């Protein structure tokens, strides 16, 4: 079903699809990363023996193979047994520093954030990778969720606001994994819908999150196995049907306990446009002119980025 | 193979953030535009009398035919009349009548003749006019219409001449409003239903973006919107409504889809395929631009209740500050 679609959807596909050279820098600072955090968790358990740091997780982009041409921005959360502390924060920081000569010779800044609750690495490659550690732990939601309940209950915690957006990040990462990934087409098609987010400001607040959470919802819904060319068309009959209008139904959040609209956020013009658009592009897509919703001109185990941990070390969407 | 997208068939897969708007105002509005538009206790009468009286004729007419020279086979009533959906200011009806023999324009008068003059006969003093056309023949009170589709038996079809014969397109879309008629009897006799379908030819006819589509196609098309569903269950008439518009938009009746199969027909033929890609792209765009319109507010607007609308689809417009621009055209000719 729609021949030339696959091909165009394939083509510009590759055009946004990371560098061989991009892939391989992205993977060794992320496999020092964790290796050096790793080393910076036995430091402290030893230390303090004579479980504090729980675990390393990959979030975002690097989790969900959402890596495009041009991506500076890894992420990665770190895991403690308690609420991080801006003393925590610093003892990583530093040891960090040093437990990275123990995997590599190349040179990192390193740049703690205590308003952000994470800390920064940077690279020395031109342009620069930049990959941020979150600091969060579970008691953090917990007591959140006391916390609204009205429920009874150190000095220098971490923002807490900030702690329950990487625990969600987290979420996201294992809903990704488990839902969107073993879906066909659903990572090729929201690569190349991010793209277009971002060629287009219109498509801007759709870019992320809610983004993927739409073509999971749409593509899953279909009742066969699609190509990349039909469900991105499936995925603006979607949009197209009003599906983010203000009487709408909105995006369910899955990874909320409280009922969240996912595209919550959009005021009503923005909704508005992002309909006019989506209803436009269909059409386009529909009378053989896909490409030019697409941005280009018309021709003549894809989701795999990087290899998954070997120091933190899988669900897959049922057959 | 494609199936465009239709929340009302995956409903399950988009949960509700926050309980559904009260949509009060636009249901009782759905209600108070039907009773504008449905014939009102005149006209029902009207129609009603002269159908049956008509009809009886006919019935008789095949039984004893008497030393008449056309043999009738069989009379069938079909349109808004039998459906159930007609409208205040069209009081006509239809009824199609097999002939026995090769269908002649001089037939079809003689035919005609015989039937009106025996209803002068029974009753003199009502006034009626008949009148042949290209279909069979026509009879009309000063209150109501009856328009008699001539046409044939299958076996005769293939024996048909161009030069004598009625057009062979004629007698076949006759045998089809019978098959319609029969499948709407007994699919789409649904209350709600029969009320979408008659608001479905005012929209139609308020927005001459809806022009190219078929009567057939609205009835197939509204009983889609209320019936068809996981639930063996009627949608409301609001939900059912803003659905005509939503499946259009997301491109029901659009290339590459599956859109509507006739069920009247063999073997998978789409309903929608009897427009042109330029209508279509049409039908689309135009039914989109209404999906906006509608969740702005602006039912009334869309059901015809605050006059002129038209220009609702072709010009920018602005609700509560929420600038609407006309979805536009996309098609491309060779
Ligand atoms: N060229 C035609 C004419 C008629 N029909 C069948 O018979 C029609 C019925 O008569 P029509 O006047 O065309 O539509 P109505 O149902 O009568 O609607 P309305 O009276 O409101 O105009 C359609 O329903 C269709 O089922 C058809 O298929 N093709
Ligand atoms: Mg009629």
């Amino acid at each position: 079903i729609f021949v030339n679609d696959d091909r165009h959807v394939m083509a510009k596909h590759s055009s946004v699809y990371p560098t061989q050279e991009e892939l391989e820098a992205v993977q060794n600072m992320v496999s020092h990363t964790e290796r050096a955090l790793k080393a910076v968790s036995d430091w402290i358990d030893e230390q303090e023996k004579g479980r504090t740091l729980r675990g390393v997780m990959r979030v975002g982009l690097v989790a969900k193979g959402l890596l495009l041409k041009g991506d500076l921005d890894l992420e990665l959360v770190l895991l403690c047994k308690e609420k991080p502390t801006t003393a925590l924060l610093d003892k990583v920081a530093d040891n960090l520093a040093i437990q990275l000569t123990t995997v590599t010779e190349d040179k990192y800044e390193i740049l703690q954030s205590v308003d952000d609750a994470a800390i920064v690495i940077k690279n020395t490659k031109e342009p620069p990778l930049s990959l941020t550690i979150h600091l969060t732990s579970p008691v953090v939601r917990e007591e959140m969720e006391k916390v609204l309940a009205g429920e009874t209950l150190p000095p220098d915690v971490l923002d807490r606001q900030k702690c329950l957006a990487a625990l969600a990040s987290l979420r996201h990462a294992k809903w990704f994994q488990a839902r969107a990934n073993g879906l066909k087409s659903c990572v090729i098609v929201i690569r190349v819908l991010r793209d277009l987010c971002t060629r287009v400001p219109t498509w801007g607040p759709l870019r992320g999150w809610p983004l993927e959470l739409l073509c999971e919802k749409s593509i899953g819904t279909a009742n066969r196995p699609m190509g990349a060319g039909e469900a991105l068309r499936r995925v603006l009959e979607c949009l197209a049907s009003g599906i983010v209008m203000p009487d709408g139904s909105g995006i369910y959040d899955p990874c909320e306990k409280e009922a969240t609209d996912a595209i919550g956020h959009l005021d009503r013009q923005q909704r508005e446009d992002i309909t006019q658009s989506a209803q436009h592009a269909l059409r386009l897509a529909a009378f053989g002119q896909l490409h030019k919703v697409l941005g280009m001109d018309p021709l003549p185990d894809y989701t795999v980025q990087i290899p998954p941990s070997t120091t933190y070390a899988p669900m897959k969407r049922p057959m | 193979s494609h199936i465009p997208f239709d929340f009302y068939l995956c409903e399950m897969a988009f949960p509700r953030v926050k309980p559904a708007p009260d949509e009060t105002s636009f249901s009782e509005a759905l209600l108070k535009r039907n009773q504008d538009l449905a014939p009102n206790s005149a006209e029902q009468a009207s129609i009603l009398s002269l159908v049956t009286k008509i009809n009886n004729v006919i019935d008789n007419l095949i039984v004893a035919p008497g030393t008449f020279e056309v043999q009738i086979e069989e009379v069938r009533q079909v349109g808004s009349y039998k459906k159930g959906t007609m409208t205040t200011g069209h009081n006509v009806a239809d009824l199609v009548v097999i002939l026995k023999i090769l269908p002649t324009l001089e037939a079809v008068a003689a035919l005609g003749n015989k039937v009106v003059e025996s209803l002068r006969a029974q009753d003199p003093s009502e006034v009626l006019t008949m009148l042949t056309n290209e279909t069979g023949f026509e009879i009309s009170s000063s209150d109501a219409t009856v328009k008699i589709l001539i046409t044939t038996v299958p076996p005769n079809l293939r024996k048909l001449d161009p030069e004598l014969h009625l057009d062979i397109k004629v007698l076949q879309s006759a045998l089809a409003a019978i098959r319609h008629a029969r499948w709407f009897e007994e699919n789409a006799s649904q209350s709600t239903v029969k009320v979408l379908i008659r608001l479905l030819k005012d929209l139609r006819i308020r927005f001459p973006g809806f022009e190219p589509l078929t009567p057939w196609i609205l009835d197939l098309l509204g009983h889609y919107a209320v019936m068809n569903n996981p639930t063996r269950q009627p949608l409301a008439l609001n939900v059912a409504y803003r659905r005509c518009l939503q499946i259009l938009a997301a491109g029901l009746f659009l290339p590459g889809s599956v859109g509507i199969t006739d069920p009247c027909e063999s073997g998978n033929f789409r309903v929608h395929t009897v427009m042109t890609l330029e209508q279509q792209d049409m039908v689309c765009y135009t039914a989109q631009t209404l999906v906006r319109i509608l969740s702005h507010g602006g039912f009334r607007k869309i059901l015809g209740q605050e006059g002129d609308a038209s220009y609702l689809a072709s010009e920018i417009s602005t609700w509560d500050g929420v600038i609407v621009t006309p979805s536009e055209k996309a098609y491309e000719k060779p």
